[PDB]
């Protein structure tokens, strides 16, 4: 019944500011006691940047205020946050959730990157080797995360590893591997096929020897 | 700032088992109106985190009785009588008695297992990749386990260690063992410089070696 949705821009330029919605069902935003926003840094720590009471009032992060803002609309159950002049440091997943005497409700969560660099789809490459086989994917040079990668629309998942994106310079790279019989490959197709949404690209590498 | 130090960092645990993790406060986090606001928290992959306990030890709503919460000043202990399949992931605590308000690093309860030697895989760059002037060297150390494994190039005899890109995967659900990806990023040019290309899995002998020749 209780839901707390995230919305607002995936994308911020640096020293530009970051703006997001917690749309509230389930219950009233004017409910005790706390509205908070809430930040996971990349594979890391959390911070509590700050809350809105269900009266109105603000209480923030002290390192974070003045540069944030968090308001409210009673009427259309949403609470807001504002983040000023953004560094590739405010790179994080950003949630809303609720404080009172029932405990607590979060959101889901969405990832907000701050960078300069320009949306790029990413170069993938057959990685074929020189009883079982390994083979991969390189998924080159793409901006923002994420893409999604699978093996044969997901009949190979059960030998499959991707990897976590690595940011190198202002753009990232992953690969993907997928082991499999030695009688499988290469009698058989065995195909990567990568999916970036944010530049609507989806790509099929074939993996092919020598 | 009200400091939270989990203990431990990482808790490897059998299913069934008994687990204890530990939140120790920097300072007293009693709020001005008696109450302490200690909470704990699970966070699955992909998932936001969940709140199990909060003001010490009310289990929130739908959190079985297997997990409690407990303590006083600055000792503050989540205990997990039993451990199941669906309660592995990151634990954390958190204060709300003073501002800022503030999480602990986080405790990972991991499943133990059998120690398991890495397969290595290494591959030249692609024939398609060198025609754009680049040559990426691709290696993987899949299916290990615990974490205590390391990737070293060696580049026609000499130690690699500069544009080596490395990443590490999760526990694997499937049999509780990790993997890691190690790249060499060259340019074509830089990649025709050199014949024996050497990836190697390292322990604290011995290391597991594949390698080819441009
Ligand atoms: C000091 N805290 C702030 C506090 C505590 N834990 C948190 N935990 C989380 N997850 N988020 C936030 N924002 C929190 N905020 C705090 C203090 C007093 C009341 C309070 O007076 N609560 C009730 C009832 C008080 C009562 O028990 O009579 C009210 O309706 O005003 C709430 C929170």
């Amino acid at each position: 019944d209780v839901q707390l949705q995230e919305s607002g821009p995936g994308l911020v330029k640096p020293s530009q500011s970051l703006s997001l919605t917690c749309t509230v069902t389930g219950f009233s935003i004017t409910s005790p006691y706390a509205w908070n926003w809430i930040r996971q840094f990349p594979g890391n720590t959390l911070e509590w940047m700050g809350y809105i009471s269900y009266r109105g009032s603000t209480t923030y992060h002290p390192s974070l205020k003045s540069r944030i803002s968090i308001t409210r609309d009673t009427s259309k159950n949403q609470f807001f946050l504002q983040l000023n002049s953004v560094t590739t440091e405010d790179t994080a997943t950003y949630f809303c959730s609720s404080y009172g005497n029932y405990g607590a409700y979060s959101g889901q969560g969405t990832l907000v990157t701050v960078s300069a660099a320009k949306t790029t789809p990413p170069s993938v490459y057959p990685l074929a080797p020189g009883s079982m086989v390994t083979l991969g994917c390189l998924v080159k040079g793409y901006f923002p995360e994420p893409v999604t990668v699978t093996w044969n629309s997901g009949s190979l998942s059960s030998g499959v590893h991707t990897f976590p994106a690595v940011l190198q310079s202002d753009l990232y790279t992953l690969s993907s591997s997928v082991t499999v019989p030695s009688s499988t490959w290469p009698s058989e197709t065995v195909t990567c096929n990568v999916a970036h949404p944010a530049s609507s690209t989806k790509v099929d590498k074939k993996i092919v020897p020598r | 700032d009200v400091l939270l130090t989990q203990i431990p960092l990482s808790l490897p645990v059998s299913l069934g088992d008994q687990a204890s993790i530990s939140c120790r406060s920097s300072q007293s986090i009693v709020h001005s109106n008696g109450n302490t606001y200690l909470e704990w928290y699970l966070q699955k992959p992909g998932q936001s985190p969940k709140l199990l306990i909060y003001k010490v030890s009310t289990r929130f709503s739908g959190v079985p009785d297997r997990f409690s919460g407990s303590g006083s000043g600055t000792d503050f202990t989540l205990k997990i009588s039993r451990v199941e399949a669906e309660d592995l992931g990151v634990y954390y605590c958190f204060q709300g008695s003073h501002v800022p308000l503030t999480f602990g690093a986080g405790t990972q309860l991991e499943l133990k297992r059998a120690d398991a030697a890495p397969t290595v895989s290494i591959f030249p760059p692609s024939s398609e990749q060198l025609t754009s002037g680049g040559a990426s060297v691709v290696c993987f150390l899949n299916n290990f386990y615990p974490k205590d494994i390391n990737v070293k190039w060696k580049i026609d005899g000499s130690e690699r260690q500069n544009g080596v890109l490395n990443s590490w995967t999760d526990q694997d659900s499937k049999d509780s063992t990790y993997s890691m990806s190690s790249t060499l990023t060259l340019t074509k040019d830089e990649y025709e410089r050199h014949n024996s290309y050497t990836c190697e899995a390292t322990h604290k002998t011995s290391p597991i070696v594949k390698s080819f020749n441009r």
